């Protein structure tokens, strides 16, 4: 859950692999795209509530 | 005998230089540890929530 600890973006899962004198991590990460604009609002009033 | 005197001076100065180099290495290692901690704090607390 800590950001940027494993990969760049949201984290899903990982796989390790060996090396001659170390380890190699493969991270699977999720990244959004294709945004829009829209118009927002904080709350909706109805019947005074 | 100039060579004897020069040998004395060289060995003394070289020993002092080696001591200084070792102390610098230790201090640099400590600073590297602190820099890693600072980088982790900056990456985790600024760009998100802890």
């Amino acid at each position: 859950k800590r950001v940027d600890f494993c990969g760049k973006g949201y984290h899903l899962m990982s796989f390790p692999q060996s090396a001659p004198h170390g380890v190699v991590f493969l991270h699977v990460t999720y990244v959004p795209a294709q945004e829009k604009n829209f118009t927002t609002a904080p709350a909706i009033c109805h019947d005074g509530k | 005998e100039a060579e004897v005197q020069i040998d004395r001076l060289i060995t003394g100065r070289l020993q002092s230089l080696q001591t200084y180099v070792t102390q610098q290495l230790i201090r640099a290692a400590e600073i590297r540890a602190s820099a890693n901690l600072a980088a982790t704090k900056m990456s985790e607390c600024v760009l998100g929530q802890s």
